[PDB]
């Protein structure tokens, strides 16, 4: 009669690694590492991202006319601009401060889109239908549908003000623009004043524009410039715009919702019926695993991004079979 | 392994014990047949979960992240920010590969000791009324049947009850 | 006759934790974590720090008339602005590099506050008495106790010319501004010349500013606009001041010593007759632990910052009493 | 624990044995008392007080560190400094929870290690002039006195000494 | 040591044996020698090895790192370039130290095991044939000669062949 | 008869440390701390260095006229700037954007220096011949290689307009200068226009320069000033400059590769014939070692740098012969 001690064994072909040995085959183990994604865009918690289409956040800010129009309110939990993104700034200039703006936006998880300058009653003595082929529109010239080009009216350019008190208890974003002729001959023509000027002023902000002309190599077919300015107008303050030529005034701008968890993502994915509490650029997650090796860039509640190819724990024992 | 048992003096494991991760094989007049230890098995179960529940818990769910544009002329702070992320990547990366590698060492050597000291717990209740005949079994020098290995499955072998039977068959 | 092997056993109830139990009560433990504190701001290495009362950095810098004025030298060891703090900048406007500013006053462990351009004998020609409401002192109005309002006299603002050669051996910060009034008509009145400029040069610092005049939102009842300006001036160099018109001068600079160890911190605790080895914004930490949890700002030799509630290491035996 | 001792095969503590870590009880006709293994204890207490100066040791001093403030226009700076804060911080409670259960499992079994390791002294000492009775005891089969008690707790048993009186009382 | 065996219950290392880690010395009428256990060395070697190129390959290379240059207004961003740059030699520098430290612990105690575990392969081997005489030794009672040596050594030890011979030479 | 277990002994007198004991003297061991480099500066995979002599980066891109000329096409690992550097900027002033200019060069491993504005042939209608005390050569007033000092030619400074298209297939790295007088009568003088300014416009650049006169501190016996600019000419691109007074034309341009692995490093050690993997500023290193505590500064693939003074595991047993 016999009494043996002895351990378990089975089929598993797990393999995990440990310090002194690679490859040992163990009975049972668990893995930690999420390599699985669903390839889609999901709603994120309950609520589906801001697809900006063919536009990037200049071309959806300024109203690029080759996009789609939005609704009057968005609301989301990130912001999705594609690879391509063959529409943004179509007058060529530059965007102050544009990084910081993209920042900005990254913790907003609303906007409404108003009239902050209605266009036929706030500049009664000037010209608004101004438009340039370098934003056409189903083959047609065209502008901003954001803002406003100025020009002379029957031969003058009366020095203008207007202001906008923010009574929207959130903060208002307004985006103007400062053009640059490429000659004093067009200077001339367009505003009528060659010492033209700007001015934007609200309690904390304090800027003066003035036009620097030169004739530049072309962009998109134009000599000219056309530099692009922005602020955040805090609730209860009040902005005020004065210039006697040149300014590109702002017609609609964006009250803003402050949220929290949100960001701008670059993807060929599309949107699906789908909810996840882990999105990335590559697919949404359906996991509980500490770490994932499918994308740095995550949204929402994700495993740790690491570099490794495989993360297993044993925990049976080492298998030994007869 | 660090304590000799698994893969040491008891060279492969049994497939025949599907219930447990440790326990006996017994052969008698009435038959013969496996039996995990469920006390072993179980307390083992408990302490390797919550290795695995630490291990989880100990990294914090990643929140946002996303990346930070830069224009042309801010390459030092665009340099700097990757500088940051590349970083914490290599660190995170080398703890997780790390600490993986080291409790994969100790669970193995875990599982080695409570082989070893189940082997010693029978060893030390049979004593001289049965035989070490290698690879971790003992042949009784007296009639041991069911009851009597159920005894020493539990903590109660009866010395004194064999010690004259097995005397005599000692020599 | 026996000999028996055992092991000792207490009464103690400390509890750790290990990777493969919980809640293991042991015989003898060693904390790590630091939780405790005094409550006080205590003297650092026996330096007490510089407090700053009602006041800002800004305010204390410019001098606003509402804080209790400090003594002409003042050595520390940290800073502290109160969470109140209601004093800065009373005339409304931009303070620029205000931050890197703050940056700088981090590695000060001196000042010595004296008259650069002294009030009486600097500006012979202009006005130095101007005042406004926006900085009013024991209800009158007031102005900054480091800056000079020039204005015009007798109907004239000549051109003026001042230059500062630095003989302190120590860097010397000096600070001014510039106003920029609503209108042309106060413009004309305050400084009698319409294209009018400001100056400041030495030898590696250059800039030259100029009104910009535009009607404002009110900000602490005032349309106007003053911004604020500094550098520092490196030993032996020379700062000219050159305007013919909207100087806010310099009257006092301060030169500084540079030191190790210090900062700028926010507290609402009280001065104590203490000293400490680590001061927290909540309390002073005497410890020789390697981790604490108290606050994440330290001023001094303080322990690790960590998120953990509880870092205890066994030194004795699983307790295990009969 | 992962060498069977402590908890294991010795069930419980003595508290009346306050002078050390590990040690001995005996009883014999001129009585029974406890004795702290003095060796052992304080090799233990160096290693353990090594140990935990070295975890000391390991954590430099934190010298003076505070926040940096950011106007409206420096978001992506103020988040890049939020995200160095934040993810150091990260890694230095990862690195000292996980330091001190790793080291805690370590220390509970290094005492395990010690008590059997003198268990296994005593017991290569005594050979078959003693037998095991269980909870880490041992009966003498001759009388030990006191002078044979502390041969015993140092490393001086004489074994064939006592050969032939524990002999005859094994049978 | 965690198991007992160097500097335990065997003092001291042998000099005289240089081609293997452990390894056994033996004493006849035909002479004495050294033998190094040329398995459990090269077995030991094998997982050794494994650990050093282990911590070698979790280390990545360092590729170009060099540092940036900031102006008189741009102190906030030269220390938190500098505040980046510390921390990540304060983790490294601690990660290093303790993975060495922690690695060096436990390869101590993997040679300790090997050679409590080669003790016990023997021991369990020679039953009652050969007597414990301490420090890792065994005198036989039967005469052991060069090849009874070598089954010994490799796992072909033929107990019942000196049983009879041990038996009368025990008493 | 008998036999013994034990195990090896021999006269190692390697020590290392371990959590419970320090000091452990042990038969084999590995260094894994590499502590040893060659003091000297070597090739880099192959690539010898840019050594820029007596110049800082400044001064060698201007072309200082102290430093010895450099060969019109070089290629490199690695630059290295000397401590001294006695020669950068010799006419005062600032240099705009100059530490991003150094993070550019970081990622370059070539430049070829070519005649973008030819000396005789581009300002037929300017003086060219402008030299100043502050750029002296060989005791001799001189100017910077790369720049022109522009001024009136018979009394007149007639209204300049230059351009340059990219034709290089490659980043071309533009610098001009601006100078500012002391006073209006030096301006009068040099340049005959009291009004003047200078525009430089490419497709993704435009900026407008104006003089700030004013007498300010010398430096270098020089009460003017002298402001450097740069851009990055996209290939294809084309550069417009465009003056009526006070620019410092370009006269050779940089035609740039970008590469990988490369920066700047100071450095006094010597160039030798050698070839590294590793390049410290105090040595290069050859090793596989994992760690060094040489340097923190490296260039190309190197062990990283970690504060111990050493790191050794033990490979053997604890030696303990008889
Ligand atoms: C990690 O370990 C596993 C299992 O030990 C390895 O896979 C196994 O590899 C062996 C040998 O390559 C295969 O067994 C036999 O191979 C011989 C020729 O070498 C052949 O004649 C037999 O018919 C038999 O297949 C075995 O099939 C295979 N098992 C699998 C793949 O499940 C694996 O290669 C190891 N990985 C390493 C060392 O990187
Ligand atoms: C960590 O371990 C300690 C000690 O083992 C736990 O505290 C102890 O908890 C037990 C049970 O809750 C208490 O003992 C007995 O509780 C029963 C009812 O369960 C009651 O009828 C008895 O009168 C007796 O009190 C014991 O008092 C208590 N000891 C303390 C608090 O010092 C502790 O709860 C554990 N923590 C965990 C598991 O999170
Ligand atoms: C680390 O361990 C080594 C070796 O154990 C230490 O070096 C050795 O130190 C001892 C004592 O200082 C030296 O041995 C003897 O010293 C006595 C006086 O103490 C003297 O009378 C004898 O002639 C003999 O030299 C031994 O020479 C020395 N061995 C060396 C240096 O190779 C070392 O000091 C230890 N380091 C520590 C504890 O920090
Ligand atoms: C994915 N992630 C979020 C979760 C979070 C929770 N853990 S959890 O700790 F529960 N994982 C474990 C996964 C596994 Cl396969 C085991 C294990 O070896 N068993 C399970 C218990 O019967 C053991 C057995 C079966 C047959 C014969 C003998 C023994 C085998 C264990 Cl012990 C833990 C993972
Ligand atoms: C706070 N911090 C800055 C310091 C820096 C220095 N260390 S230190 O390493 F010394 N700490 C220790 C704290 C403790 Cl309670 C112990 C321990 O278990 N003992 C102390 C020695 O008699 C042991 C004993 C008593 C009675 C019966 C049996 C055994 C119990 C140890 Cl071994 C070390 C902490
Ligand atoms: C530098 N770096 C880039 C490299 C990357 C590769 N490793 S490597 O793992 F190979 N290093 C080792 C270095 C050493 Cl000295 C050992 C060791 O103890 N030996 C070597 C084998 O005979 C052992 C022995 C000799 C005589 C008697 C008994 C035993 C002693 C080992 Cl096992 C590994 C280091
Ligand atoms: C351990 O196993 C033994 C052997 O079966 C158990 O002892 C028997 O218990 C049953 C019921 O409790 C009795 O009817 C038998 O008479 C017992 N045998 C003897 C020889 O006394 C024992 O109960 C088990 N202990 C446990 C499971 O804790
Ligand atoms: C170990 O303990 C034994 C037992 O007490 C000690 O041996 C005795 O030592 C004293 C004084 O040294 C002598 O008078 C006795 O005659 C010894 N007993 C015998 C049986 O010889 C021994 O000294 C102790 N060794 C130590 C403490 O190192
Ligand atoms: C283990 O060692 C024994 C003892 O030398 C070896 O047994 C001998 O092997 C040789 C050749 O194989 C035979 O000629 C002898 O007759 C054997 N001895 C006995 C007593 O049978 C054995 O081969 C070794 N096994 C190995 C090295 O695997
Ligand atoms: C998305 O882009 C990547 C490369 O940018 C490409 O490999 C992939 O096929 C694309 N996927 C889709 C759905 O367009
Ligand atoms: C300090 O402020 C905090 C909140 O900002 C408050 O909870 C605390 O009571 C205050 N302490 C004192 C002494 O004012
Ligand atoms: C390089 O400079 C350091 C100090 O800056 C000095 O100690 C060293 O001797 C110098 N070496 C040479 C070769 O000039």
């Amino acid at each position: 009669d016999t009494i043996c001690i002895g351990y378990h064994a089975n089929n598993s072909t797990d393999t995990v690694d440990t310090v002194l040995e690679k490859n040992v085959t163990v009975t049972h183990s668990v893995n930690l590492l999420e390599d699985s994604h669903n390839g889609k865009l999901c709603r994120l918690k309950g609520i589906a991202p801001l697809q900006l289409g063919k536009c990037n956040i200049a071309g959806w800010l300024l109203g690029n006319p080759e996009c789609d129009p939005l609704l009057p309110v968005r609301s989301w939990s990130y912001i999705v601009e594609t690879p391509n993104s063959e529409n943004g700034i179509c007058y060529p200039g530059d965007f102050i401060d544009y990084e910081e703006l993209r920042e900005q936006l990254s913790s907003v998880s609303s906007f409404e889109r108003f009239e902050i300058f209605p266009k036929e009653s706030s500049w009664p003595n000037h010209n608004t239908n101004g438009v340039t082929a370098a934003c056409s529109h189903e083959g047609k010239s065209s502008f901003y549908r954001n803002l406003l080009w100025l020009t002379e009216k029957e031969g003058s350019y009366p020095k203008l003000k207007n202001s906008y008190v923010n009574k929207k208890g959130k903060e208002v974003l307004v985006l103007w623009g400062i053009h640059h002729p490429p000659n004093s001959k067009e200077q001339q023509n367009l505003y009528q004043n060659e010492n033209a000027y700007v001015s934007v002023v609200t309690s904390n902000y304090n800027r003066r524009f003035t036009p620097e002309i030169a004739e530049r190599p072309k962009v998109r077919d134009q000599a000219g410039r056309m530099n692009y300015y922005w602020t955040l107008l805090k609730p209860g303050d009040t902005i005020i715009f004065e210039a006697n030529g040149n300014l590109i005034a702002p017609m609609y701008a964006f009250a803003l919702s402050r949220g929290f968890g949100s960001g701008i993502i670059t993807s060929n994915a599309s949107m699906h019926e789908c909810n996840t509490k882990c999105q990335t650029p590559l697919g949404a997650i359906n996991s509980s695993l500490p770490y994932q090796n499918i994308h740095p860039v995550t949204i929402g509640e994700c495993p740790k991004y690491v570099r490794s190819a495989k993360l297993r724990m044993v925990t049976g024992l080492r298998n030994i079979p007869s | 392994g660090l304590f000799g048992a698994i893969a040491g003096f008891i060279e492969g494991g049994w497939t025949g014990m599907i219930d447990g991760w440790y326990g006996y094989h017994h052969q008698n007049e009435q038959g013969s047949g496996y039996a995990a230890d469920q006390k072993s098995t179980q307390n083992a179960i408990n302490g390797i979960t919550n290795k695995v529940n630490t291990v989880i818990e100990k990294m914090n769910i990643q929140f946002t992240a996303v990346g930070k544009e830069f224009n042309k002329l801010e390459k030092r702070m665009e340099n700097l920010n990757k500088k940051v992320d590349d970083g914490f990547l290599d660190i995170w990366t080398y703890n997780a590969e790390l600490l993986v590698l080291l409790e994969n060492e100790r669970t193995l050597d875990f599982h080695d000791s409570n082989v070893k000291n189940l082997y010693e717990k029978v060893k030390s209740q049979l004593k001289n009324n049965a035989k070490e005949i290698g690879n971790g079994c003992f042949e009784f020098y007296h009639k041991c049947d069911n009851e009597c290995m159920e005894s020493v499955r539990n903590g109660t072998y009866d010395y004194p009850k064999y010690s004259e039977e097995s005397k005599l068959n000692r020599e």
